[PDB]
């Protein structure tokens, strides 16, 4: 909802545009791809606007 | 610091409800140079101190309302002159 | 026997029950005043109170350490110590 | 979450006020736009 981030050195499988990006490996098996990169969308939206 | 450093703990809210007393002079003394322009000097412990005459000497929290606060002041302070 | 067992099985080891780390709690089974009866059950007990102290250990170790943390997930960060605390809820 | 969201919100729409009404006094009254 606000683009903010307080998490330093440990990963939740995100990393004026960019500053976001995909870490596809680390990812949980049991919450799909999908809605992860639907996730990665609207931070990065919100950052933008 | 600590706050943004922390996320969950079991001091989270403790800690919280210490900063939340622990500011409660800081914002007074905001409170104070906004809307009389003279604060209460007590050693210099305000993070701002002080012909055109502006000379005053400013060169944690958000920076981006500290200058703000530096301008917001200083022309009332000329109002007085 | 009375309050030695629970004092073991608290996690406090005593005389009886001696602590190792590389055996846990232990009967001294060096008496002829306690018998193959007896000590088998005992022995089922001993290991409940050797599983728990590993945990509160590590517990203890990881959790209320540091202010809240570069970065190793099995010695540091955020999901450690959840994991720590859902652990000692249980 | 850690913001402001009650301290500077009642606090900056106050300072902008302050603002506006000195670029005022300065024009219509001592007449800074004529020199």
């Amino acid at each position: 909802l606000h683009g903010l981030l307080l998490d330093q050195h440990e990963e939740f499988f995100i990393k004026s545009l960019k500053q976001f990006s995909l870490r596809v490996e680390i990812l949980p098996s049991y919450i799909p791809v999908r809605v992860a990169e639907k996730i990665l969308f609207v931070g990065e939206s919100v950052q933008m606007f | 610091q600590e706050a943004l450093h922390n996320c969950s703990n079991e001091h989270y809210p403790v800690l919280l409800s210490l900063l939340k007393t622990s500011c409660e002079p800081y914002t007074r003394f905001i409170h104070d140079w906004v809307y009389s322009g003279v604060f209460r000097d007590a050693y210099g412990e305000f993070m701002i101190q002080v012909k055109l005459y502006w000379t005053h000497g400013y060169v944690v929290f958000l920076k981006h309302i500290a200058h703000d606060i530096y301008v917001c002041g200083k022309t009332i302070n000329l109002l007085k002159l | 026997m009375i309050h030695e067992l629970l004092l073991a099985l608290s996690g406090y080891p005593g005389s009886i029950f001696t602590w190792n780390k590389r055996s846990g709690l232990q009967v001294s089974q060096d008496f002829p005043f306690l018998h193959p009866s007896e000590t088998s059950v005992l022995n089922r007990l001993c290991r409940l109170g050797t599983d728990y102290i590993r945990f509160t250990e590590f517990i203890e170790q990881y959790t209320g350490h540091v202010q809240q943390q570069q970065g190793q997930g099995g010695l540091h960060g955020i999901y450690l110590r959840a994991f720590c605390t859902g652990l000692d809820s249980v | 979450v850690l913001m402001k969201r009650s301290i500077t919100a009642p606090l900056a729409a106050h300072i902008s006020l302050v603002n506006k009404a000195a670029v005022d006094y300065f024009f219509v009254e001592l007449h800074l736009e004529a020199h």
